[PDB]
């Protein structure tokens, strides 16, 4: 009797709004341009599945179309906020060691999880053995870098799809976005780009968790009286 | 509990080993299904035949395909595909036709829930290529709703038992096109000589259309 | 490629022949097929 | 449906 | 449409091809 | 009257620079490893320059320096490869320190 | 599969779909057509698709 | 009960289909969010293929009209001894200052190229700019 009203006022209400968390105010095409997000790899490194998201090549250097990045980033942040609102486990994954420390701190500060180390075989596909039969796996995996250190796709991309876990991923011009649920074409190498991404996801996640508490508290106060 | 398991192949594989000479292992192929469109298969390997059964059947339930069925009894359209050297040609059939297919296809079809279908296997008759080739073809069949949505037109089914009555089977959810589909006087579709030879009464086989037990 | 093999998956890996790398190496690890090549060619 | 012999005893564990 | 869009043309910064010491000499 | 991306790109200093070979740029040292200076100069990838022998102690984190660029990204395609191998760093020659 | 383009042309069903049954007067039909030219395309399709049906009937 | 066939459809299609078949008792936490706000492309595995023959990538080189002026300026006067500051988003190089003057004089009706280039150098010299010809 009271559960249907709970799930309808709290879990189903955010899903009826196009931007329930107002994540569009977090970034702009100018803010992305100043962070050098449009800078891609050389044309010789281009992945053919990244051609849709490329604006062009400036002297053999690919430029990422930030008009698309903004639309993809809106979807990626919106999804991430909704999963944080629903109390989902968000796992950040990246093998770029220049940013391992930064990413681990961003995860701890937002109350989420980070895996920036050597990804061991079967962490996702064999989790019950490695952690225990009652281990809960992540509900959302966010890739700040989708490639490993040998320039191949991070094993967790395939393993996330195997386990039916949606993935958010920054995909540079040399990356493969086919299996990434919410790809975001953008520069993953420049420190300014990576720092920006961490602020956006950290802020989106932190806002969504605070929104969940506000709604719950109001729903309880109104329930008693 | 809703899933049934069927064996498709049990093979004895012999591995030559550095110190122990020829050793005997078991490779098992099993298929699982619930009879309502969800079915899968997995290979099992072990020294004991019963450990291979456990591995295959337990692994297969984690690699389930969903198979779309027309009216929950047959496939949506004729399927002709090749997997490696194994060719499989499947034909959509009406109710009461039964499963007139390779015995392994019959077994898998009961697990999927297909009641009426014809299939002909040509080339290499490799159980594994046949099994994974069959699931590849059944998982890539376009439904009537997908065709209607893709072309934004009505799909109308004409049944000779129902005469000229037009039966709309699927309508596009989005807008409905106003321009008729172009009527190419002659379609440039490739035909199977086996299908044509039969329709012209030139197919003579003592083994075709033989009386068999209900399948 | 040529009959000389160049299929290595980690062909883009950065070759790092230094004294520190040898100490930070798995003892189980054994030299790969094309691992000697870099040594044969670096010596040259 | 049919029965396969059970692989091992659950007590045989740490 | 838009004035700031890129325009199609040949590389203006392209450098000449290399030439041997005897290129252009009998 | 919101500026478009095509507008930002046309008027960007990196776009206006043209080719990067033999272009003088100002970099900033952000990371140092022994005598290896990691310098960002506004591009996608940083460059790594060895500490100059003269006035080596003047090069510290935050020090702004003058560079002569050679390539924004060091990449090459090797025989039997479908893509380009990249070392993920720019090629630049360290000239000295920038002072006012 | 059946060899050639438009293998439907080599089926008894297709050949029986011709609607031109000449009167007994007709003894010889000569077809002069051009292999190239946009204005002779219908004549090429007539030779390609319909001559088989006419001869069958 | 599930499906690890990551190359068969997408996580949504496999989850939606197994939910319909009753194989999955409960929908995953993300399913309702994906349904409401789906991605632009459904994430389906694809195999990258290599182009052969007359197939070429559609990416186009980014060029501007002023790039012709920049190539000539670098040829005639070389790269300025002034250093580029790519951190300041409003930085103007000597070449950009030349290009802006070259564009202004073109809008005044001058159409010759060789004449429009020499008058621009004089204007900058009058303004105090150092233009040392390379040769
Ligand atoms: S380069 Fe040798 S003749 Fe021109
Ligand atoms: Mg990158």
């Amino acid at each position: 009797e009271d559960s249907t009203d709970f799930n309808d006022k709290i879990l189903n209400e955010p899903l009826k709004h196009s931007d329930f968390f107002n994540v569009k105010e977090l970034f702009s095409v100018r803010s992305l341009f100043d962070a050098r997000v449009h800078l891609g790899h050389k044309a010789g490194c281009r992945h053919r599945f990244m051609e849709p998201y490329i604006f062009g090549s400036r002297l053999d250097h690919d430029i990422i179309d930030l008009e698309q990045t903004a639309t993809h980033l809106q979807l990626a942040l919106n999804f991430t906020a909704h999963m944080a609102y629903r109390k989902g486990i968000i796992l950040f994954i990246s093998r770029n060691r220049q940013f391992s420390y930064l990413i681990e701190n961003m995860a701890r500060d937002c109350g989420e999880y980070a895996h920036t180390r050597y990804f061991r075989g079967g962490m996702l596909t064999n989790a019950r053995l490695l952690f225990g039969p009652t281990v809960r796996l992540p509900d959302l995996i966010i890739f700040l870098h989708t490639l490993n250190n040998i320039f191949e796709p991070h094993v967790a991309v395939r393993d996330a799809a195997k386990m039916n876990i949606p993935t958010v991923g920054i995909v540079d011009t040399n990356c493969n976005p086919c299996l990434i649920t919410y790809p975001v074409p953008g520069n993953d190498d420049s420190p300014l780009a990576v720092h920006l991404y961490c602020r956006l996801f950290q802020t989106a996640i932190t806002r969504a968790k605070e929104k969940r508490q506000q709604v719950e508290a109001l729903y309880r106060l109104q329930g008693q009286k | 509990e809703d899933f049934d398991t069927r064996i498709l192949e049990v093979r004895n594989v012999f591995t030559m080993t550095a110190k122990e000479g020829r050793k005997k292992s078991i490779r098992v192929l099993v298929a699982v299904g619930n009879g309502k469109g969800a079915a899968g298969f997995s290979i099992g390997k072990a020294t004991d035949r019963m450990d291979a059964f456990r591995k295959a059947k337990n692994r297969a339930v984690h690699h389930l395909h969903y198979i779309e069925r027309y009216e929950d009894h047959t496939i949506f359209h004729d399927i002709s595909l090749r997997f490696k050297r194994t060719h499989i040609k499947m034909k959509k059939q009406p109710k009461g036709y039964g499963l007139r297919c390779h015995r392994a296809i019959i077994t898998i079809c009961r697990l999927i829930g297909i009641k009426d279908m014809y299939a002909k296997v040509s080339g290499s008759i490799n159980m594994l290529s046949l099994t994974q080739g069959l699931f590849r073809g059944l998982s890539r069949q376009e439904t009537h709703q997908q065709l209607a949505d893709k072309k934004g037109l009505h799909v109308v089914e004409i049944r000779e038992e129902c005469g000229p009555l037009p039966i709309v089977v699927a309508s596009p959810r989005g807008p409905l096109r106003k321009d008729p589909e172009p009527e190419d006087e002659v379609p440039d579709v490739k035909l199977d000589w086996e299908d044509v030879k039969t329709a012209q009464g030139m197919k003579r086989s003592v083994w075709s259309n033989l009386k068999r037990a209900a399948t | 490629k040529v009959w000389y093999e160049s299929p290595s998956l980690g062909s883009h890996s950065t070759y790092k022949p230094s004294k520190l790398e040898f100490l930070m190496r798995s003892t189980s690890k054994k030299t790969r097929k094309e691992d000697h090549a870099r040594l044969r060619a670096l010596n040259g | 449906a049919f029965v396969i012999p059970k692989k091992n005893v659950p007590t045989s564990k740490r | 449409s838009n004035e700031d869009l890129p325009i199609s043309m040949e590389n203006p910064y392209k450098e000449p091809l290399k030439k041997c010491i005897l290129c252009g000499k009998h | 009257n919101v500026e478009s991306f095509a507008s930002m790109l046309r008027h960007s200093p990196l776009t206006q620079m043209g080719p990067a070979k033999d272009k003088l740029v100002i970099g900033r040292i952000f990371h140092i490893v022994e005598n290896d200076l990691y310098i960002d100069f506004g591009g996608k990838f940083h460059c790594v320059c060895r500490r100059p022998e003269v006035d080596g102690e003047k090069y510290q984190k935050g020090t702004r320096v003058r560079l002569r660029l050679l390539d924004l990204e060091l990449t090459s395609r090797f025989l039997g490869a479908t893509t380009d191998t990249t070392v993920l760093e720019a090629n630049a020659v360290l000239l000295g320190i920038q002072e006012s | 599969p059946m060899k050639g383009r438009f293998p439907i042309r080599r089926t008894l069903q297709y050949l029986s779909q011709g609607n031109v049954v000449f009167k007994d007067s007709v003894k010889v039909m000569t077809v002069n057509y051009n292999t190239h030219g946009e204005l002779g395309e219908g004549a090429r399709k007539f030779v390609f698709f319909n001559i088989p049906q006419i001869q069958y009937k | 009960a599930g499906s690890r066939l990551e190359t068969v459809g997408s996580i949504f299609s496999r989850t939606r289909d197994l939910v319909r078949a009753g194989v999955l008792k409960e929908k995953p936490l993300w399913f309702d969010v994906y349904d409401a706000f789906p991605p632009l492309r459904e994430p389906v595995f694809q195999r990258p293929r290599v182009r052969y023959g007359k197939a070429k990538a559609p990416i186009q080189d980014i060029w501007y009209h002023e790039d012709r002026i920049r190539a000539k300026f670098y040829s005639v006067y070389g790269s300025g001894q002034r250093a580029f500051d790519l951190f300041n988003p409003n930085f103007k190089s000597t070449c950009q200052r030349f290009v802006e003057k070259y564009t202004e004089l073109q809008k005044l009706g001058e159409t010759d190229e060789e004449k429009l280039f020499v008058e621009t150098g004089k204007a900058l010299l009058a303004e105090g700019v150092i233009l040392r010809r390379v040769g």
